[PDB]
């Protein structure tokens, strides 16, 4: 059903990476904010790139769920999620 | 029932979801709930014909019309903002 998520945060010129092992959209957001030393409310944009190489924005559990489904279909082992904190 | 929704010239935001109280109404409500910048009545749905051309659908009719035209195993949607 769900699989490991590789969190890649593009922030302050760095590429910060952690893994997170069900998985909810909110937990991913909290993990990114903790990793980047961000305020609880720091707006984020999360995207996963699909089989056609399109970045697909996920801003909900439903979208995360669809990325998981499509990741299982592809027999992938980790779901890569790219994350872009907003720049004030 | 696999949907890939392109918000539009080129693609500006892409959102993917599953989808099986009208069909067209349920789908447009799915699209309105999933795209933050979208609110109901504020957008136009489209699909692509085999020739490539964009074409607006706006009813259950034009919706099954659109579906026949989608053979990928993936239903593609193209949204313009009014």
């Amino acid at each position: 059903p769900h699989m490991r998520v590789r969190l890649k945060a593009h922030y302050g010129g760095d590429i910060l990476i952690t893994s997170v092992d069900t998985t909810t959209f909110q937990d991913l957001c909290e993990e990114v904010r903790d990793m980047c030393g961000l305020h609880q409310q720091h707006p984020l944009t999360l995207k996963w790139v699909d089989s056609e190489g399109d970045p697909c924005t996920v801003s909900s559990q439903m979208e995360l769920e669809e990325a998981f489904r499509l990741a299982c279909q592809g027999r992938d082992e980790v779901l890569i999620i790219h994350v872009f904190p907003s720049i004030p | 029932l696999t949907v890939k929704a392109y918000l539009l010239d080129a693609a500006r935001e892409i959102r993917r979801f599953s989808f099986c109280p009208g069909p067209c109404e349920r789908l447009l409500s799915r699209v309105a709930a999933l795209f933050p910048a979208l609110r109901p009545g504020g957008f136009q749905a489209h699909y692509r014909a085999e020739r490539g051309d964009l074409v607006a659908f706006s009813s259950d009719e034009e919706l099954t019309m659109a579906m026949s035209y989608v053979k990928d195993d993936i239903f593609r949607i193209y949204i313009k903002e009014k």
